[PDB]
C-alpha cells in the first residue's frame, strides 16, 4: 500500500506488461481474514470463491493487466490546448503587427507589382519552367 | 514513474495565475521595447 | 473516477481546434499582412516603360 | 538458436522442477516474456502447476493475462491457448481472467 | 462446440517486421519511378525542348524592342 | 639512432651525471664559445619604407604608440627611418 | 553555508546545477536574440533601421546558443550530473578545478554583453573573419570583448575536457572497462577528447586576430604578407569538431532514452555504437575545408573534402538505425521524453541529409551563404541540440529535483515546439535553393512569403519556451516527490534515488570479474 | 552539513511558490528581456 | 657520488596513503582498488560483497564481455540472485575500519 | 607571330583558382624585359606580350601600387 | 635544513574542522581577505569601466 | 566514512578567485589596449598569481601534509598533466601551421619569397644554436636530477635541478637578449609576427617551466618529495620535456628553414 | 531572379548550372527516400503491442546498413565529382573582366584592350524606375557577350565579399590580396541577378549585381562608350 521515500533501494512494485510477476507482493500485511485466505489458498483452489479468487488476485497484485493498460482521453487535452497555445501565438502576431511593423515599401502596390511583372516577363525571369514559361506570349495571358 | 500526490497542491486557478504571470513577464518588457522602436531610431 | 481528461478533454480539444483556426485565419486575412503570393494567374501585367 | 520443439522441452522442463522456488517461477516468466513469441499451451500448463507447488494462486492468473498480452493484435492465440489449458485449469481450479472479472478496465 | 485451430504463435514481430520492411521498399522503388518521371525527366524534357528551336537573337530582339536593356535600345 | 657513445646494463644517477657534466654542458661551453666569437654589431643596411614592413594599423599601448616593445634604437628604424 | 555550498562547492551534482541553471539562463537570451532576427526579417523593409546591430544581434544569438547554452547544459549540466553516477565514481578527477570551469562562464557571457554594449558592438558573424573583424572595420573594443569571451569560455572547456576524459579513464569501478559503461559516458569521454584538441587551435586563431589589431602583427593582413584565409582554416579546424562536439552528448543521451522508453536493457548494437561515436569523431577533424569551398579552393581539395564529408554519413546511419533497431519490440512508453527523442531521430536526420547535399562542393557553390545552410543547421544543431536537451531534462529532471513534472503539460510543449521550429525553418529551404542570402536584414520582395512564415514560426516557438518556464514552476509548486523509477537495474543513476545525497558511492559499488 | 533531499539540493528556494514564480519570472525574464534592452540602447547611442 | 636524504614512504607517508600502503602490505583491500574475484556464485558458494554498512550496490556483469553491467542493492540477510544471470550475493557487512 | 591577342590564354604555370602569381609574374616579366631594353639598347615593344597580359589580368590598384612603389623604391620584387 | 614535514603532517590533520585553505593558521585567512576583495573590488571596478564605455564621450 | 581511494575536496574559493582574476586580466587587457589605463590588468594579474599560489599551496597541503594522493589519485594526475600538455602542443601547432602558410606561400606585398624583402634573419648557429644546446643540455640535467630523486641522493637531486634551471634561466635571457638585438619586429610583417608570437609563447612557457622547476627545488629542499612519491617533479619534468621538443621544432621550422 | 513562392533553383542560364540541377534533382530524390524512410520505419516500430525485449544480434544487419549507405554515397559522389571536374576543364576564354568588391558596391574593369572601368551601386528603394524591382537594380550593369565564355577575377579592396548569380551557378569570394578566377557563360541574352554573399558590414544586403547579357557587337559598342 504505502510507499515511502527511504524505501528507495528496496525490492519494489511494478505494474508493467513486460515484468508480469514483481519482485514483491502489493500488499505485504495481513489481516486476520487475509491471513486465513492465504491458508486456504494452500487447499484445492475449486474450493475458493470468485471473490476470494479476486481477493488474492489483489493481495499480489494492485492493477490487473486491462487496467493498467487502458487507454485514455489524454490525447485530447494535449491536442487541444496545443491548438490552444498556437492560437494564442496569433494573437502575439496580431499585436506585433498592429503596433510594431509600419508599412511595407512601396514596390508592393499592386501598381507596382503589375508593372514588374510585365516587365520579369519582358526579361523572360525562369522561362523554361519557373515564371514566363508559365505566360503564354502568343495570347497575352497566363497559361491555362 | 510512481510519485506521491502533490505537498502543495496547484489548483487550475494557481495554475492560471502562474502561467499568465510567466506568459507577462517575458511579453511585457519586450512588448515595451518593440512599441516604442520609433521612439529610439528618432534620437 | 473519471480523470480532468474525461471531464474536459472534449472541450478542449474542440475548443482549442475553434479558437486556434479563426484567429490564425483572422491574423492572415483581416490585419493587411501582404503574403506576396506568385503573380501567375492572378496579376495582370501593365506596361512599364 | 535451437529447434523449437528443443526451446520449449527447456521451458517446460525449468518450470517441472518440484522444488522450484517463487523467485524462479518469477525469473521464468519475466524472461519468457521477453523473447518474440507466445508461449506453447505446454509451457504454460509447467508454469501453472508451479504455481500450484508454489500455493500461489494469484501468479497462475497473471500468467493467464500474461500469454493473452503477448498476442498482441492476433485475438485468435488467447483463447486457443485457454481451449488447450482447460483440463488443467478445471483439473487445479484456476479461474481465468475473464472468470474474475480481471479484464475490465 | 467447435475446437479452435492452432494458430501461428511464433516470431510474431519478426514476420510483421519482414513483411513491412518488403513493403517500405516497393513503396520506395514505385516513388522512384514515380519521381523520375514527374521532376527529374521532366526537367529534362523542358531545357531539351525550350533548347530546340531556340533562337537567341531572336530572345535578344523581344528583350531589346521591350526596353529591358541599357546597353541595347 | 644512438649517437656512438654507449654505457647501459642498468641505467641511473651516475650515467646521467656523466652525460650532464662530460656531454652536455661541454656542447654548452663550446656553443657559447661560437657565439661570443662570432658576437659584435653589424653594420646595419640601408633604410627602405618598405610597406610590408614597420606596421602600424593602430598605435601601440606604450610610449609614443611608434615604438615596438623591444625597440633597439641601432637596428629597428621606425615608419620614417633610423632615429638620430 | 550558501557560499560555501554554491560560490565554493567542489561536488559534481551541485556544480551541474549550476551549469543547468546558466544554460537555462542563456537559453533566453539566445531565443531572445533570435525572435529579434525573425522580427527584422517578417516583413520587408526594414525594422531596426540599423542593420550593423541586425549583424550584432545575428552574432551574439550564435555565440550564445553555442557557448553558452549548449555546451554548459550538455557537458557542464548533464556531463557532471550523469557521468560520476553513470560509473558508480564519487565524484569527478578534479572536483575544485570542476568548479573554475563553471565560474568561467559567467564572466566569458559578461565579456560577451560587455562586446554588444561598447561601440556599435561585434556584427561580424560567429565566425568572427578578418578583415571585417580587424581593427580598421571594427575598430574599438567589441571584437577584442569578443576575442576575450571566447578565450575564457575555451579555457573552461579544455579544463572540462581534461577533468572529463581523467574521470572516465581512471575512476570507473576496476571490474568495468571501457566497454562497460554508457554511451552516454562514451559520448562525453569522445566530445572532451574533441574539445581537448580543436579548442587549442581557436585559441590560437582568434588570438593571432588580437594580435593583428592590437600589436601590429599581419598573419591575416596581405599588406605584411598575411593572408584572411589562414584565419578562415584555423576558424573552421576547430569549427567542424565544434558542431560534432554539439551534437555528440545529445546522441549518448538519446541512446539513453530510446533505451528507456522502449523498456529495453540496453541499446541496441553497443560496440557498433561506440565504433560510430568514434569514427564521427575521427572524421570531424579532417572535413573542415567544405566551410570554404568558395573562397578560391583547387578542385582536387574540394574533391577530396567532398568525400572525406560524405563518408561520417555511414557511421551516421549506424546510429539512427541502431536507436530504431531499439525501439523495436520494445514495450513502448509514449511519455514526454521519448517524444522528443523520436522528434530528435526525425529531424536529426532531416538535417544531416541536407549536410550531405552541401557536401557536394559544386552544389554548395551555389547554396553556400544561403538560408539552405541556415536551414542545414538549424535541423541538425539547433532542433538537434535542443531536442536531445528536452529530453535529458524532461527524463531526468525527477532525478535531480525528486520532483515529478505534469507529463500532459510537458507532451502540450513538445507539440507546440515541434510545429514551430518546423514552421521557422523548413521554409528556409526555398529561400535559400532560391537564392536568398543569409546574414541579410532584408531581402527581394520574392523572398518575402517564406520569410513571413518563418517569422511567425519563431512566434510559435517562442510560447513553447514561455510554457516551458512554467512548467518548470508548476513542478516545484505541487511538490509531487518521486517513489519508484522502473528499470534501475540498468540505469546506475537512479539507484540512489531522487535527489540521491550529496555524496554518493562514499563506498564504491561491487563489481566481480568472474 | 548540508540539507539534502527535494527542494534543498538547489541554490533558490522553493518553500513558497509564490516567491518562487517571482524569483523565475525574474531569472528568465531578465535573460529574455537583456538583448531587447541591448538593442534600444544601441539605437538610443545614434 | 651517492648519498642518502630523501624520506621514504613508509618514512614519511600520511593519512589514507598511508593507510593504502599499509593494507597493501598486508594483502588487504578497504578502499577498493582491486577488482573482486568471483567465486561459482551459486547459494553454497555466494559471491561475499563486504561492506561497511548494510547495504552495497553490486554490478553483475553476468557473462564475460557482456557490455551492460546489471545493477541492484545488495541487503543484509539472506543471499539475493542477480536479476538476470540469478548468481549468488552475501553481504558481509562491517570491519575494514574502527 | 600569332597576335590578334582578345585576353590572357591559359598558363599552365597558374592552373587554379587563385590567378594572383599570373598577375605578379607578368608584371614582374614585363618590367624586368623594359628594363632590359632601355640599357642595352634596344625597343620595348618586344615586351608587349607581358604587358598585354598583366594588364588582363591585374587589378587597377594593384598595377598602379606597384607602379608607385617601384617609383618610391619600394617595390620589393626584384626588376 | 630539516625534514619537518612530520610537524606540518600534525598541523593539517588537526581535526579543527579547518578547511584546506585556511588550516596554516591566521595568515591564511589574511592572504584569502586580500584575494576575495582585490577580486570583488576589481570586479565591481570592471562594471563601472563597462557602463563607463557603453556610452560616447570626447 | 569513504572506502575508495579518490579525495573529495574541501570547498575552496580559488575556483572563484581564478575566474575572476581572468575576467580582470581579459577586461584589463581591453582597458590597456582601448583605455589607455592598466589598472584593471594589473589588479588581475595580482589576483591570477595570489590564486595560483594558494590553489597549489593547498594541494601540497593536501598530499605531502594530509595523504590524500593514494596511487589512484596519483593516477588521475598523471592523466591530468598528459592531457594538459596535448592542448599545449595543439595550441602551439595552429601558430606553425600560421608560420608554414605564410613561409610556403609568400605574397606578393613580401617580395614573393622567403624571407621577405627586407628581412635579415639571425644566424641560426648563433644564439639560436646556442640556445638550442642549453634546453638540450637541461633535458639532460633534469634526467638526473630525477634518477637521484629515486635513488634516493638528495644533494644530487639538488645540484641537477639547479642545473637544469639554471640552464632555463640561460635560455630566458639569451632569448630576451635577442630579442633587443634582433634588427626586425613584430611589425616587420608576417615575419616578425609568426616569429615573436610563436618564440613569445614559448619564451613564456619556459618562464613557466623554469617557474615550476624552482617550486620542485623548493619543496625538495623541504623534504617534501620522497624517493618513490613526487609527481609534482615529474609533471614539472614533462613539461619541461615539451617546452625541449617546443624549442627544437621552432629552431628547425623557423629559424632554420624559415632563414 | 528569383520569383514569388519560388520553391528551387532558379532556371539555369548556364550549362553548368543545368548539370547542377539536374544532380540536385538526384539528390534530392535519395534525400527524400532516405527523410521517408526513417520515418516510416519510426512509425513502424512504434505501431505493435508485440513485444521482443531480450538481447539482438547485431553484427547481421549492420553489414546491410554501412553497406547500403557506402553504395548510396558513391551513386551520389560519382556524378557530383564528374561535374566538379568539368567545371574545371579548360575553356579557354575570349574576355577577361574583374570584379572588385567594396563597402558597399562593386566595381568593374575590363582592361584587355582599353582602361574600361566603373563602380556599380544598389539603386535605392526610393529611386526604382517603375517595375523596377527592390534591392536588385545597379545603377551600371555588367554588360557582357552572350554565348561566350567570359574569365571573371574576383578580388576586394577592403573586407571580404563574394561575388555571386545563382542563375548562372557562380559564388566567388572576394579576398584583398587575392585574384580568384571563375567561369562564365549564359547560354541567352537577359538580365541576371546576384547579390554580395559574404558578410562585409552594414550594407551587406546592398550591394547586388546584374549581368546583362547581349549580343558581341552591342557588347563592343557599350564598351567603346563607357571609356
Ligand atoms: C549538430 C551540429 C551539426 C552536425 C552534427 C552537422 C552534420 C553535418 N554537416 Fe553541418 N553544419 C553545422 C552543424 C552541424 N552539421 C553548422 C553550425 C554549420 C554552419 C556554420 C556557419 O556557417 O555558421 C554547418 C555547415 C555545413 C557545411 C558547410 C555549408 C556551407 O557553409 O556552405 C557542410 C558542408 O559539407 C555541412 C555538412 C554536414 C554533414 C555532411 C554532416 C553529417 O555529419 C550528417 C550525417 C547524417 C546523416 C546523413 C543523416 C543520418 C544518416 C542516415 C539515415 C544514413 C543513410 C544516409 C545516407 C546514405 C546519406 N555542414
Ligand atoms: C545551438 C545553436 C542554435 C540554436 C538553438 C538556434 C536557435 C534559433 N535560431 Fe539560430 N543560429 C545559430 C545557432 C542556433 N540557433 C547560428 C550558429 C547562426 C549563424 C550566425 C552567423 O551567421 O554568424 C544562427 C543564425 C540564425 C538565423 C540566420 C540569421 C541570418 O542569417 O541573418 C536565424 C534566422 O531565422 C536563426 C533563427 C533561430 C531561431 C528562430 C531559433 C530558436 O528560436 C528556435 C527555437 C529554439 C529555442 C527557443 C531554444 C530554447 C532552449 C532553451 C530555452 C534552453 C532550455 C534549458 C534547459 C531545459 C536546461 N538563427
Ligand atoms: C622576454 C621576457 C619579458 C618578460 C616576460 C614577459 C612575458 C610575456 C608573456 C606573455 C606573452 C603573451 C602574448 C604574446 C604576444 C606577443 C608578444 C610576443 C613576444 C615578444 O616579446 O615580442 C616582442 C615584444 O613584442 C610585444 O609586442 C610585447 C607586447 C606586450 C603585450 C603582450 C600581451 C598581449 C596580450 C596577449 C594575450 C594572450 C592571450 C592568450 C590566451 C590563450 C588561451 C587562453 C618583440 O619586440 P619587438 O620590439 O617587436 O622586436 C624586437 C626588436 N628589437
Ligand atoms: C614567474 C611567474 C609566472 C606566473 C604565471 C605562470 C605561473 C605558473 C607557475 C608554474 C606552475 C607552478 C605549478 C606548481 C604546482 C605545485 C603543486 C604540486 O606539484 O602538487 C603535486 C601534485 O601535482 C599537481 O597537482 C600538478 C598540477 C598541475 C600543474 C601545472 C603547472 C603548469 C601549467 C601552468 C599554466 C600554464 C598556462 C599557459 C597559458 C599559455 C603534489 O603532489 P606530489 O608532488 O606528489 O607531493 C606529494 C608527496 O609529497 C607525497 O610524498
Ligand atoms: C518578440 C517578443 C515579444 C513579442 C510579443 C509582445 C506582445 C506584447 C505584449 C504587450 O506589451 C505591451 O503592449 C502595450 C500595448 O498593447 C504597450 O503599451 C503602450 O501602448 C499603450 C497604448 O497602446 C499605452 O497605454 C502604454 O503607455 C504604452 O507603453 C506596453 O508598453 C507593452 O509592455
Ligand atoms: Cu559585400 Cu556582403
Ligand atoms: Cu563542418
Ligand atoms: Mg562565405
Ligand atoms: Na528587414
Ligand atoms: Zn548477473
Amino acid at each position: 500500500s504505502v510507499v515511502k521515500s527511504e524505501d528507495y533501494a528496496l525490492p519494489s512494485y511494478v505494474d508493467r506488461r513486460d515484468y508480469p510477476l514483481p519482485d514483491v507482493a502489493h500488499v505485504k500485511n495481513l489481516s486476520a481474514s487475509q491471513k486465513a485466505l492465504k491458508e486456504k489458498e494452500k487447499a484445492s483452489w475449486s474450493s475458493l470463491s470468485i471473490d476470494e479468487k479476486v481477493e488474492l488476485y489483489r493481495l499480489k497484485f494492485k492493477e490487473s493487466f486491462a487496467e493498467m493498460n487502458r487507454s485514455t482521453n489524454e490525447w485530447k487535452t494535449v491536442v487541444g490546448a496545443a491548438m490552444f497555445f498556437i492560437g494564442f501565438t496569433a494573437l502575439l502576431l496580431i499585436w506585433e503587427k498592429h503596433y510594431v511593423y509600419g508599412p511595407i515599401p512601396h514596390t508592393f502596390e499592386e501598381e507596382w507589382v503589375a508593372k514588374q511583372t510585365k516587365r520579369m516577363l519582358d526579361m523572360k525571369v525562369a522561362p523554361i519552367q519557373g515564371f514566363s514559361a508559365k505566360w503564354d506570349y502568343d495570347k497575352n495571358e497566363w497559361k491555362k | 514513474i510512481t510519485a506521491k500526490p502533490a505537498k502543495t497542491p496547484t489548483s487550475p486557478k494557481e495554475q492560471a495565475i502562474g502561467l499568465s504571470v510567466t506568459f507577462l513577464s517575458f511579453l511585457l518588457p519586450a512588448g515595451w521595447v518593440l512599441y516604442h522602436l520609433d521612439n529610439y531610431k528618432k534620437s | 473516477a473519471p480523470d480532468f481528461h474525461d471531464k474536459y478533454g472534449n472541450a478542449v480539444l474542440a475548443s482549442g481546434a475553434t479558437f486556434c483556426v479563426a484567429v490564425w485565419v483572422y491574423m492572415a486575412t483581416q490585419i493587411g499582412i501582404e503574403w506576396n503570393p506568385s503573380p501567375v494567374g492572378r496579376v495582370t501585367p501593365k506596361e512599364w516603360r | 538458436h535451437e529447434t523449437d520443439e528443443e526451446f520449449d522441452a527447456r521451458w517446460v522442463t525449468y518450470f517441472n522442477k518440484p522444488d522450484i522456488d517463487a523467485w524462479e517461477l518469477r525469473k521464468g516468466m519475466n524472461t519468457l516474456v521477453g523473447y518474440d513469441l507466445v508461449p506453447e499451451p505446454k509451457i504454460i500448463d509447467a508454469a501453472l502447476r508451479a504455481c500450484r507447488r508454489l500455493n500461489d494462486f494469484a501468479s497462475a492468473v497473471r500468467i493467464l493475462e500474461v500469454v493473452k498480452d503477448k498476442a498482441g493484435p492476433h485475438k485468435e492465440i488467447y483463447p486457443y491457448v485457454i481451449q488447450e489449458l482447460r483440463p488443467t485449469l478445471n483439473e487445479l481450479g484456476i479461474s481465468t481472467p475473464e472468470e474474475l472479472g480481471l479484464d475490465k478496465v | 462446440s467447435t475446437a479452435l485451430a492452432k494458430p501461428q504463435m511464433r516470431g510474431l514481430l519478426a514476420r510483421r517486421l519482414r513483411f513491412h520492411i518488403v513493403g517500405a521498399f516497393m513503396v520506395s522503388l514505385g516513388f522512384a519511378t514515380f519521381y523520375k518521371f514527374a521532376v527529374a525527366e521532366k526537367r529534362k524534357k523542358a531545357y531539351a525542348d525550350f533548347y530546340r528551336n531556340y533562337d537567341s537573337m531572336k530572345d535578344f530582339e523581344e528583350m531589346r524592342k521591350a526596353g529591358i536593356f541599357q546597353s541595347a535600345k | 639512432a644512438s649517437a656512438a657513445k654507449g654505457d647501459h646494463g642498468g641505467t641511473g644517477a651516475r650515467t646521467w651525471r656523466f652525460l650532464t657534466f662530460g656531454l652536455a654542458l661541454p656542447s654548452v661551453a663550446l656553443c657559447t664559445l661560437n657565439s661570443w666569437l662570432h658576437s659584435g654589431h653589424r653594420e646595419r643596411p640601408a633604410f627602405i619604407p618598405y610597406h610590408h614592413l614597420r606596421i602600424r594599423t593602430k598605435p601601440f599601448s606604450w610610449g609614443d604608440g611608434n615604438h615596438t616593445f623591444f625597440h633597439n634604437p641601432r637596428v629597428n628604424p621606425l615608419p620614417t627611418g633610423y632615429e638620430k | 553555508m550558501f557560499i560555501n555550498r554554491w560560490l565554493f562547492s567542489t561536488n559534481h551534482k551541485d556544480i551541474g546545477t549550476l551549469y543547468l541553471l546558466f544554460g537555462a539562463w542563456a537559453g533566453m537570451v539566445g531565443t531572445a536574440l533570435s525572435l529579434l532576427i525573425r522580427a527584422e526579417l517578417g516583413q520587408p523593409g526594414t525594422l531596426l533601421g540599423d542593420d550593423q546591430i541586425y549583424n550584432v544581434v545575428v552574432t551574439a544569438h550564435a555565440f550564445v546558443m553555442i557557448f553558452f547554452m549548449v555546451m554548459p547544459i550538455m557537458i557542464g549540466g548533464f556531463g557532471n550530473w550523469l557521468v560520476p553516477l553513470m560509473i558508480g565514481a564519487p565524484d569527478m578527477a578534479f572536483p575544485r578545478m570542476n568548479n573554475m570551469s563553471f565560474w568561467l562562464l559567467p564572466p566569458s557571457f559578461l565579456l560577451l554583453l560587455a562586446s554588444s554594449m561598447v561601440e556599435a558592438g561585434a556584427g561580424t558573424g560567429w565566425t568572427v573573419y578578418p578583415p571585417l573583424a580587424g581593427n580598421l572595420a571594427h575598430a574599438g573594443a567589441s571584437v577584442d570583448l569578443t576575442i576575450f569571451s571566447l578565450h575564457l569560455a575555451g579555457v573552461s572547456s579544455i579544463l572540462g575536457a581534461i577533468n572529463f576524459i581523467t574521470t572516465i579513464i581512471n575512476m570507473k569501478p576496476p571490474a568495468m572497462s571501457q566497454y562497460q559503461t554508457p554511451l552516454f559516458v562514451w559520448s562525453v569521454m569522445i566530445t572532451a577528447v574533441l574539445l581537448l584538441l580543436s579548442l587549442p587551435v581557436l585559441a590560437a586563431g582568434i588570438t593571432m586576430l588580437l594580435t593583428d589589431r592590437n600589436l601590429n602583427t599581419t598573419f591575416f593582413d596581405p599588406a605584411g604578407g598575411g593572408d584572411p584565409i589562414l584565419y578562415q582554416h584555423l576558424f573552421w579546424f576547430f569549427g567542424h569538431p565544434e558542431v560534432y562536439i554539439l551534437i555528440l552528448p545529445g546522441f549518448g543521451m538519446i541512446s539513453h532514452i530510446v533505451t528507456y522508453y522502449s523498456g529495453k536493457k540496453e541499446p541496441f548494437g553497443y560496440m557498433g555504437m561506440v565504433w560510430a561515436m568514434m569514427s564521427i569523431g575521427f572524421l570531424g577533424f579532417i572535413v573542415w575545408a567544405h566551410h570554404m569551398f568558395t573562397v578560391g579552393m583547387d578542385v582536387d581539395t574540394r574533391a577530396y573534402f567532398t568525400s572525406a564529408t560524405m563518408i561520417i554519413a555511414i557511421p551516421t546511419g549506424v546510429k539512427v538505425f541502431s536507436w530504431l533497431a531499439t525501439l523495436h519490440g520494445g514495450n513502448i512508453k509514449w511519455s514526454p521524453a521519448m517524444m522528443w527523442a523520436l522528434g530528435f531521430i526525425f529531424l536529426f536526420t532531416v538535417g544531416g541529409l541536407t549536410g550531405i547535399v552541401l557536401a557536394n562542393s559544386s552544389l554548395d557553390i551555389v547554396l553556400h551563404d544561403t538560408y539552405y545552410v541556415v536551414a542545414h543547421f538549424h535541423y541538425v544543431l539547433s532542433m538537434g541540440a535542443v531536442f536531445a536537451i528536452m529530453g535529458g531534462f524532461v527524463h531526468w529532471f525527477p532525478l535531480f529535483s525528486g520532483y515529478t513534472l505534469n507529463d500532459t503539460w510537458a507532451k502540450i510543449h513538445f507539440a507546440i515546439m515541434f510545429v514551430g521550429v518546423n514552421m521557422t525553418f523548413f521554409p528556409q529551404h526555398f529561400l535559400g535553393l532560391s537564392g536568398m542570402p543569409r546574414r541579410y536584414s532584408d531581402y527581394p520582395d520574392a523572398y518575402t512569403m517564406w520569410n513571413t512564415i518563418s517569422s511567425m514560426g519563431s512566434f510559435i516557438s517562442l510560447t513553447a519556451v514561455m510554457l516551458m518556464v512554467f512548467i518548470i514552476w508548476e513542478a516545484f509548486a505541487s511538490k509531487r516527490e518521486v517513489l519508484t523509477v522502473d528499470l534501475t537495474t540498468t540505469n546506475l543513476e537512479w539507484l540512489n534515488g531522487c535527489p540521491p545525497p550529496y555524496h554518493t558511492f562514499e563506498e564504491p559499488t561491487y563489481v566481480n570479474l568472474k | 552539513h548540508y540539507e539534502e533531499g527535494p527542494g534543498k539540493n538547489i541554490p533558490f528556494s522553493v518553500e513558497n511558490k509564490w516567491r518562487l514564480l517571482a524569483m523565475m519570472t525574474l531569472f528568465f525574464g531578465s535573460g529574455f528581456a537583456a538583448p531587447f534592452f541591448i538593442v534600444r540602447h544601441q539605437l538610443l547611442k545614434k | 657520488a651517492s648519498g642518502g636524504g630523501v624520506p621514504t614512504d613508509e618514512e614519511q607517508a600520511t593519512g589514507l596513503e598511508r593507510e593504502v600502503m599499509l593494507a597493501a602490505r598486508k594483502g588487504q583491500d578497504p578502499y577498493n582498488i582491486l577488482a573482486p574475484k568471483a567465486t561459482s556464485g551459486t547459494k553454497e558458494d555466494p559471491n561475499l560483497v563486504p561492506s561497511i554498512t548494510n547495504k552495497r550496490i553490486v554490478g553483475c556483469i553476468c557473462e564475460e564481455d557482456n557490455s551492460t553491467v546489471i545493477w541492484f542493492w545488495l541487503h543484509k540477510g539472506e543471499a539475493q540472485r542477480c536479476p538476470s544471470c540469478g548468481t549468488h550475493y552475501k553481504l558481509v557487512p562491517h570491519q575494514l575500519a574502527h | 607571330k600569332i597576335k590578334n591577342y582578345q585576353t590572357a590564354p591559359f598558363d599552365s604555370r597558374f592552373p587554379n583558382q587563385n590567378q594572383t602569381r599570373n598577375c605578379w609574374q607578368n608584371y614582374l616579366d614585363f618590367h624586368r624585359c623594359e628594363k632590359a631594353m632601355t640599357a642595352k639598347g634596344g625597343d620595348v615593344s618586344v615586351c608587349e606580350w607581358y604587358r598585354r597580359v598583366y594588364k588582363s589580368l591585374c587589378p587597377i590598384s594593384w598595377v598602379s601600387t606597384w607602379d608607385d612603389r617601384r617609383a618610391e623604391g619600394t617595390f620589393p620584387g626584384k626588376i | 635544513f630539516e625534514n619537518r614535514v612530520a610537524e606540518k603532517q600534525k598541523l593539517f590533520q588537526e581535526d579543527n574542522g579547518l578547511p584546506v585553505h585556511l588550516k596554516g593558521g591566521a595568515t591564511d585567512n589574511i592572504l584569502y581577505r586580500v584575494t576575495m576583495t582585490l577580486c570583488l573590488g576589481g570586479t565591481l571596478y570592471s562594471l563601472y569601466c563597462l557602463g563607463w564605455a557603453s556610452f560616447p564621450h570626447k | 566514512h569513504q572506502t575508495h581511494a579518490y579525495h573529495m575536496v574541501n570547498p575552496s574559493p580559488w575556483p572563484l578567485t581564478g575566474a575572476l582574476s581572468a575576467l580582470l586580466m581579459t577586461s584589463g587587457l581591453t582597458m590597456w589596449f582601448h583605455f589607455n589605463s592598466m589598472t584593471l590588468l594589473m589588479i588581475g594579474l595580482t589576483t591570477n598569481m595570489l590564486t595560483m599560489y594558494q590553489w597549489w599551496r593547498d594541494v601540497i597541503r593536501e598530499s605531502t601534509f594530509q595523504g590524500h594522493h593514494t596511487p589512484a589519485v596519483q593516477k588521475g594526475l598523471r592523466y591530468g598533466m598528459i592531457l594538459f600538455i596535448i592542448s599545449e602542443v595543439l595550441f602551439f601547432t595552429g601558430f606553425f601551421w600560421a608560420f608554414y602558410h605564410s613561409s610556403l606561400a609568400p605574397t606578393p606585398e613580401l617580395g614573393g619569397c622567403w624571407p621577405p624583402t627586407g628581412i635579415h634573419p639571425l644566424n641560426p648557429l648563433e644564439v639560436p644554436l646556442l640556445n638550442t644546446s642549453v634546453l638540450l643540455a637541461s633535458g639532460v640535467s633534469i634526467t638526473w636530477a630525477h634518477h637521484s630523486l629515486m635513488e634516493g641522493d638528495r644533494k644530487h637531486m639538488l645540484q641537477a635541478l639547479f642545473i637544469t634551471i639554471t640552464l632555463g634561466v640561460y635560455f630566458t635571457l639569451l632569448q630576451a637578449s635577442e630579442y633587443y638585438e634582433a634588427p626586425f619586429t613584430i611589425s616587420d610583417g608576417v615575419y616578425g609576427s609568426t616569429f615573436f608570437v610563436a618564440t613569445g609563447f614559448h619564451g613564456l612557457h619556459v618562464i613557466i617551466g623554469s617557474t615550476f622547476l624552482i617550486v620542485c627545488f623548493f619543496r625538495q629542499l623541504k623534504f617534501h618529495f620522497t624517493s618513490n612519491h613526487h609527481f609534482g617533479f615529474e609533471a614539472a619534468a614533462w613539461y619541461w620535456h615539451f617546452v625541449d621538443v617546443v624549442w627544437l621544432f621552432l629552431y628547425v621550422s623557423i629559424y632554420w628553414w624559415g632563414s | 531572379m528569383a520569383y514569388p513562392m519560388q520553391l528551387g533553383f532558379q532556371d539555369a542560364t548556364s550549362p553548368i548550372m543545368e548539370e547542377l540541377l539536374h544532380f540536385h534533382d538526384h539528390t534530392l530524390m535519395i534525400v527524400f527516400l532516405i527523410s521517408s524512410l526513417v520515418l516510416y520505419i519510426i512509425s513502424l516500430m512504434l505501431t505493435t503491442k508485440l513485444t521482443h525485449t531480450s538481447t539482438m544480434d547485431a553484427q547481421e544487419v549492420e553489414t546491410i546498413w554501412t553497406i547500403l549507405p557506402a553504395i548510396i554515397l558513391i551513386l551520389i559522389a560519382l556524378p557530383s565529382l564528374r561535374i566538379l571536374y568539368m567545371m574545371d576543364e579548360i575553356n579557354n576564354p575570349s574576355l577577361t573582366v574583374k570584379t572588385m568588391g567594396h563597402q558597399w558596391y562593386w566595381s568593374y574593369e575590363y582592361t584587355d584592350y582599353e582602361d574600361l572601368s566603373f563602380d556599380s551601386y544598389m539603386i535605392p528603394t526610393s529611386e526604382l524606375k517603375p517595375g523596377e524591382l527592390r534591392l536588385l537594380e545597379v545603377d551600371n550593369r555588367v554588360v557582357l557577350p552572350m554565348e561566350m565564355t567570359i574569365r571573371m577575377l574576383v578580388s576586394s579592396e577592403d573586407v571580404l565579399h563574394s561575388w555571386a548569380v545563382p542563375s548562372l551557378g557562380l559564388k566567388t569570394d572576394a579576398i584583398p590580396g587575392r585574384l580568384n578566377q571563375t567561369t562564365l557563360m549564359s547560354s541567352r541574352p537577359g538580365l541576371y541577378y546576384g547579390q554580395c554573399s559574404e558578410i562585409c558590414g552594414s550594407n551587406h544586403s546592398f550591394m547586388p549585381i546584374v549581368l546583362e547579357l547581349v549580343p558581341l557587337k552591342y557588347f563592343e559598342k557599350w564598351s567603346a562608350s563607357m571609356l
